[PDB]
């Protein structure tokens, strides 16, 4: 690793600087270096890791969607043949996206998940594993597409099982996991009813637990609850 | 697209 | 070059796709490949080249400013020493920025400028040469800082001399060159009076020539004239 | 920052 010679604390410091500078590729490289030091991550460090890769892959996904849309329009009736370039460039972006997903999944498998014993860390990493398999599923078309989808489902399901046993219904990680697994059901697994049921049950169980929270925790939980409601409004 | 975090 | 095996027309097509996908690093790499085919660039191709690198270096400059600001605050009185990391990371971004500038200047020198005979192409490339020396000047602190500044000035001045002889005062390249050379005077050369004089004279001479233009040319010219007025309002 | 194009 090109970060092997830099101190763990310096990598974390530079990840925070990269975030301030909106240099998310650098941020992700610094956090990958920090993970590869082999020590477990604190809550703030897990956040830095997730923010960095979410921004990198988010940009790739947006670009892939633009290119896929152009490619699909080129394959409609009456469209002038323009050669292999659109497919080639969509494939280039797709391959880079897959590489980033494989990198994140590799960090989770070697060895973040296996050392994560507390609910907050383990649920967080399993949510990430589901998310990055979900991004692989968005672009998948081959023999392994069903296995990629089931890998996302399996990671999300293990995270859900732990979160329901070990976290309150307002815990922001539990809420964000449910939000994303609901989107998985709607956009990946062709299961809109399950998506809607999960979002509604999650929202209602969080609502009933808000009374236990401080003002600051209430703000965190209600923010994610509003995203659940936003999706429900989009879907109904 | 729907919201994810 | 990694683009050496791709057709010139395919590189241009992919540059346009990259622009639509907001993948400006890819766009710049495709356009660099196209330049390196050795043929002159059309007006649209010159635009693609400039848009790609302007976006790449613009992002680097924004990040450099964020990091330089943090570094300066760390060097104030009462600031807790936090080690070399801020300087190191600012230097990393700075070195990448310098590399992009050197790449663009290299394309202009080998061999875009020397083959550019028409005013529209030659002024455009000399403006670019001034711009990229200006970006080098923004970060320069060493023995060669004055020479970097004079390199920007010299390129802008040759472009101005050609543009005044060969282009109408409303020509958008002539206007954009004057806008940027004015900013050079204000922000690089410590010459705010020259910056203001140039912006005002450029604006007034364009205003007197608008009557010759079609509706579409009028729109292009007045857009840049408004930027001149915006700077004048900022500076007075 | 001032405007450039
Ligand atoms: S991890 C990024 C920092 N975010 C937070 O600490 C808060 C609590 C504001 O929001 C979170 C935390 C965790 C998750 N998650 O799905 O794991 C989502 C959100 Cl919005
Ligand atoms: S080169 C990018 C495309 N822009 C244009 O064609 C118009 C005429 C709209 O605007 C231009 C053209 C040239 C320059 N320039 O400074 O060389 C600036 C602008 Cl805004
Ligand atoms: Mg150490
Ligand atoms: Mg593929
Ligand atoms: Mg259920
Ligand atoms: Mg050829
Ligand atoms: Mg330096
Ligand atoms: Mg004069």
């Amino acid at each position: 690793g090109a970060m092997g010679s830099m101190e763990r604390a310096s990598l974390i410091q530079k990840a925070k600087l990269a975030e301030q500078a909106e240099r998310y590729e650098d941020m992700a490289a610094f956090m990958k270096g920090a993970v590869e030091k082999g020590e477990e991550l604190s809550n703030e460090e897990r956040c830095l890791l997730s923010v960095a890769y979410k921004n990198v892959v988010g940009g790739q996904r947006a670009a892939w969607r633009v290119l896929s849309s152009i490619e699909q329009k080129s394959n409609e009736e009456g469209s002038e043949e323009k050669g292999p370039e659109v497919r080639e460039y969509r494939e280039k972006v797709e391959t880079e996206l897959q590489g980033v997903c494989d990198t994140v999944l590799g960090l989770l498998d070697s060895h973040l998940i296996k050392e994560a014993g507390d609910a907050e860390s383990r649920v967080f990493y399993l949510k990430m594993k589901g998310d990055y398999y979900r991004y692989l599923a968005e672009v998948a078309t081959g023999d392994d597409k069903k296995r990629i989808i089931d890998s996302a489902r399996s990671a999300y399901q293990e995270a859900m099982d732990i979160s329901k046993k070990e976290m309150p219904p307002t815990n922001p990680i539990r809420l964000g996991l449910a939000l994303n697994f609901s989107v998985f059901h709607y956009e990946i697994a062709n299961s809109p009813e399950e998506a809607i049921s999960l979002a509604k049950t999650t929202f209602d169980e969080a609502m009933a637990d808000l009374h236990t929270l401080s003002e600051d925790s209430y703000k965190d939980s209600t923010l994610i609850m509003q995203l659940l409601r936003d999706n429900l409004t989009l879907w109904t | 697209f729907p919201a994810t975090v």
